[PDB]
RNA sequence: GAUGAUG
RNA sequence: UAAUUGCGAUAACGAACGAGACCUUAACCUACUAAAUAGUGGUGCUAGCAUUUGCUGGUUAUCCACUUCUUAGAGGGACUA
RNA sequence: GACGGAGCCAGCGAGUCUAACCUUGGCCGAGAGGUCUUGGUAAUCUUGUGAAACUCCGUCGUGCUGGGGAUAGAGCAUUGUAAUUAUUGCUCUUCAACGAGGAAUUCCUAGUAAGCGCAAGUCAUCAGCUUGCGUUGAUUACGUCCCUGCCCUUUGUACACACC
């Protein structure tokens, strides 16, 4: 199958309930401007380069 | 003559008096001299339990006491060591004096 | 953190209503006035001192500071 | 012309003195490794000699990202406990793997080592969540930073446990490790775990 | 340009000194060579049967050319190593005296080496002569 | 703090009743303004000498000798 | 006598247990804490 | 008399003495070559300062270092600082600040430590544990 | 918005 | 904010202990005062190898000078400028 | 990785009065140790405490094996009035459990964990202990309130021995 690439353009804070988890939003690098917010496992910043398996998932939260 | 004026104590400021009344002392009469060459300090060490009894989370503790050693070589006749000896003193310091 | 005491605060806030005309806005000549101008027991008490004076003589600057 | 000096300095070294090579031999100038999501986390852009640095890269959150990918590999040897410290083994192990390298391929030792780590980083991973007690697992993404860094666990990991009890030594059995991971091939141990967490990854999203 | 013994690497030194005094044969080796290890903390006598003596006099030599003048216990401390002691840790143990000795008187008899005050033995001119030569020896062979 | 050790002055003795022992201890922080010797007032005090009025000129002038 | 345990005492209480002998004070543990400021021994690190 | 500088570079407990003086390319650690140091594995270490700014600049000049203190790794970084610090002081002294500045800059574009010493120092025991801030092992039950 | 008695 | 640390608000105003300050110890000073019971260099005597004025060494009863490395005394330095 | 030869580097400390202490050096012995001298009441001597891990070159070759040295026999020495229920040290022989460990559970955010040893306390003798010291030196967070607990406010309580 597929990948897609999409980068992180804001953090939007630590989930998860051990607080292993970081909320991002990304933006496509190609067909940009769309963006979608989902979840990391590890560090991550601004200008961070993601390899998304699929595209249309959209991530729950805390709150 | 040739002398050897070794100091000591276990509180700095006290020695300094004592000793740098020695240069002073002996700078106006116009002797030869080695400046006073400063030893390394040497501590001491006790390190024990706090508890008296042998209860209770294990805890220790450490002491301390210094040392101050110093030295002064001079050359200068008999009749001003005589005084030499009998000056500055100061209590808490130690003076020794090695002639020849 | 950095975050000042009282004792830090205070002090600053005295030599500025006593001593305006003659800090400037550098540490180094507000270092030597506070041994002229205040007895303080210590090196490190000294720097933190005109320390925060010099912060406060740059509020002074772009306009005046409530206390 | 090599200089002169009275303290005679052989001609081989004296070559180093136009451009940098590892261990005088590997070079940097055409190690690249195409996967665009991770030019900012491997460290093949400052050359070095001995791949012994003894930096200080342990004081804020991302420095660990500018030591150089061959001393993070280096690093990582130095485990199971009887070998913590140790570390001049561990630049002569990279020593001998590397010659390995391009003995068994013909191909830039350092770009083995970048490809295999590129084709190794898990993508996809999952976490527990659950609340009072019962637990399942979630889907989520995985970092750039931390792809690398499971890289080389994995990478290390696999190579030490066939060094156990096994006749090949240890520099031999992360040669063929590597060689196989960026070759892409099952057979790798680096490989097939990558494989087995994204499939689990999968299955839970 | 001339050379001195530190401009070559010790283990070469050491290796073509070794088969330098063993081509000789004027050296004196002291018959039980065969039977007792160097140093209490091995566990097995040494490997070289053959030519372990002659390996330590060579070392020795260059031991005395690098300082002022040296012992039987400094060369107790030198050559000394780690005990096992099975189920206890580890600790220093002193090498064997008995050889570290008779190398020394060994020593003189060839002339290499001569006693001298403060104690402890002391590079003879003699000496200084024997080991500078070969050391052009090792360099030459660089090929 | 090191003060306890530049100002204060502590002693603990027993007494001897027929109920049984018991104990006092006592303690005296003498004033740092009339040390003899050593600090002469703890770490964290500042003071500030007042200073001296001052009155603006009349016009510049110069004084000859 | 000439040796062992027995052989001393804490100059102070003629304890024989927990007796500190470093540089000749021979005086027990218990003892050396209380007169330790007298002795000279203070307590900085 | 000769023209001469000195200089020291440390790492732990090793501190390593640089004598300077003009001279024709003589270089020399404790009296052997500097190609003889060991341990063998880290000698370009050693190297590091000749290369990184040409051999050109060496053949005008002796220098003779002498290391104590330490182990056999520290040592390595006490050599090659006193190496990049003596030649610095010596181009202080008897040649242009143009190039002063200019081979300052290549050492520290490269390696921070080849002129200002690590400060990392080590922290003491504490009592209730093996080492500074590891404790023995608690038990319950 | 699993389970969790007792001295 | 590490802090009942501060900004402030305010039927409370002004104070006291605790924290901070403080003391010890570690990291810098080619700046001060010195130092064969610490070191470095020069010169005397001197071994070995080359030899054009070299390389490595020895000499505590031979001397002289000096203080980067070594010891301290007294200071400087960081205050997030 | 074990073993055998070579390479070869620390810092904190300690040391002789109502007295034998730290011990160089020469000689003897395989070793332990013995013996004649010597320096030090100490930045002077022991002490560059020539420590261990370490590096280099070789023997071994996946075999309970040259990994491991527990358990036993036989002799040789030191400290002490006196060691047998072997104080300890040396030498040869014996050469077992252990193939990475179930539920559980402990410590740790950099010269830190972890690896390696040295001085001191104890001491006539005996570290597998403790207090310090250095030497080699990573991986992984720069967060959270899920578990275990702490601090502040609000709220309910039939608790006050106070949720046991």
């Amino acid at each position: 199958t597929p990948v897609t690439l999409a980068k992180v353009i804001k953090v939007l804070g630590r989930t998860g309930s051990r607080g292993g988890v970081t909320q991002v939003r990304v933006e496509f690098l190609e067909d940009t401007s769309r963006t979608i917010v989902r979840n990391v496992k590890g560090p991550v910043r601004e200008n961070d380069i993601l390899v998304l398996m699929e595209s249309e998932r959209e991530a729950r939260r805390l709150r | 003559i040739k002398i050897r004026i070794t100091l000591t104590s276990t509180k700095v400021k006290q020695l300094e008096n004592v000793s740098s009344n020695i240069v002073k002392n002996a700078e106006q009469h116009n002797l030869v001299k080695k400046g006073p060459v400063r030893l390394p300090t040497k501590v001491l060490k006790i390190s024990t339990r706090k508890t008296p009894n042998g209860e209770g989370s294990k805890t220790w503790e450490t002491y301390e006491m210094r040392i101050h050693k110093r030295y002064i070589d001079l050359e200068a006749p008999v009749q001003i060591v005589k005084r030499i000896t009998q000056i500055t003193i100061e209590p808490g310091v130690d003076v020794e004096v090695v002639v020849a | 953190g950095r975050v000042r005491t009282k004792t830090v605060k205070r002090a600053s806030k005295a030599l500025i209503e006593r001593y305006y005309p003659k800090l400037t806005l550098d540490f180094q000549t507000n270092k030597r006035l506070c041994d002229e101008i205040a007895t303080i027991q210590s090196k490190r008490l000294r720097n933190k001192i005109a320390g925060y004076t010099t912060h406060l003589m740059k509020r002074i600057q772009k306009g005046p500071v409530r206390g | 012309t090599p200089v002169v000096l009275a303290t005679p300095i052989p001609e081989e070294v004296q070559q180093a003195q136009t451009e940098i090579k590892l261990f005088n031999k590997w070079s940097f100038e055409e190690v690249e490794v195409k996967d665009a999501s991770l030019v900012d986390y491997v460290q093949v852009r400052q050359p070095i000699f001995v791949a012994h640095t003894a930096g200080r890269y342990a004081n804020k959150r991302f420095r660990k990202a500018q030591c150089p990918i061959i001393e993070r590999l280096t690093n990582s040897l130095m485990m199971n406990g009887r070998n913590n410290g140790k570390k001049l083994k561990a630049v002569r192990i990279i020593k001998h793997t590397l010659d390995i390298i391009n003995v068994l391929t013909d191909q830039n030792p350092i770009q083995v080592v970048v490809d295999a780590i590129t084709n190794t980083g898990p993508r996809e991973d999952t976490t527990r969540v659950g609340g009072g007690g019962a637990a399942r697992r979630q889907a989520v993404d995985v970092s750039p930073l931390r792809r690398v860094n499971q890289a080389i666990a994995l990478l290390t990991i696999g190579a030490r446990e066939a060094a156990f009890r096994n006749i090949k030594t240890i520099a031999e059995t992360l040669a063929e490790e590597l060689i196989n991971a960026a070759k892409g091939s099952s057979t790798s141990y680096a490989i097939k775990k990558k494989d087995e967490l994204e499939r689990v990854a999968k299955s839970n999203r | 340009p001339g050379v001195s013994v530190r401009d070559v690497a010790a283990q070469d030194f050491i290796n073509a000194y070794a088969s330098f005094l063993q081509r000789q044969g004027k050296l004196e080796v002291p018959g039980y060579v065969d039977i007792v290890k160097t140093s209490s903390g091995n566990e097995m006598p040494p490997q070289d049967a053959e030519g372990w003596f002659y390996k330590r006099a060579a070392s020795v030599a260059r031991h005395i050319y690098m300082r002022k003048q040296v012992g039987v216990g400094k060369l107790n401390k030198l050559y000394g190593g780690a005990k096992s002691r099975g189920v206890r840790p580890y600790k220093h143990i002193d090498a064997s005296g008995s050889i570290n000795r008779k190398v020394l008187q060994a020593l003189e008899k060839i002339g290499i080496v001569e006693i001298s005050p403060k104690g402890g033995r002391r590079i003879s001119e003699n000496g200084q002569r024997d080991l500078d030569r070969i050391a052009a020896q090792t360099l030459e062979e660089d090929e | 703090g090191q003060p306890v050790n530049d100002f204060i002055d502590t002693a603990t003795r027993h007494v001897l009743m027929r109920q049984g022992v018991l104990g006092i201890k006592v303690k005296i922080m003498r004033d740092p303004a009339k040390s003899r010797t050593g600090p002469k007032a703890l770490p964290d005090a500042v003071t500030i000498i007042e200073p001296k009025e001052e009155e603006p000129i009349l016009a510049p002038s110069v004084k000859d000798y | 006598r000439r040796y062992g345990k027995g052989s001393r005492q804490c100059r102070v209480c003629s304890s024989h247990t927990g007796l500190i002998r470093k540089y000749g004070l021979n005086i027990c543990r218990q003892c050396f804490r209380e007169k330790a400021n007298d002795i000279g021994f203070n307590k900085f690190r | 008399a000769v023209p001469s500088v000195q200089t020291f570079g440390k790492k732990k407990s090793a501190t390593a003495v640089a004598h300077v003086k003009a001279g024709k390319g003589l270089i020399k650690v404790n009296g052997s070559p500097i190609t003889l140091v060991e341990p063998e594995i880290l000698r370009f270490k050693v190297y590091e300062p000749l290369l990184l700014v040409g051999l050109d600049k060496f053949s005008n000049i002796d220098i003779r270092v002498r290391v104590t203190g330490g182990g056999h790794v520290s040592q390595v970084y006490a050599i090659r600082q006193a190496i990049a610090k003596g030649l610095v002081a010596y181009h202080q002294k008897y040649v242009d600040e143009q190039s002063k500045n200019e081979l300052k800059k290549a050492f520290t574009s490269y390696d921070r430590t080849l002129l200002i010493a690590d400060s990392r120092r080590p922290e003491p025991k504490k009592f209730g544990g093996k080492g500074a801030r590891s404790r023995f092992q608690k038990s319950y039950r």
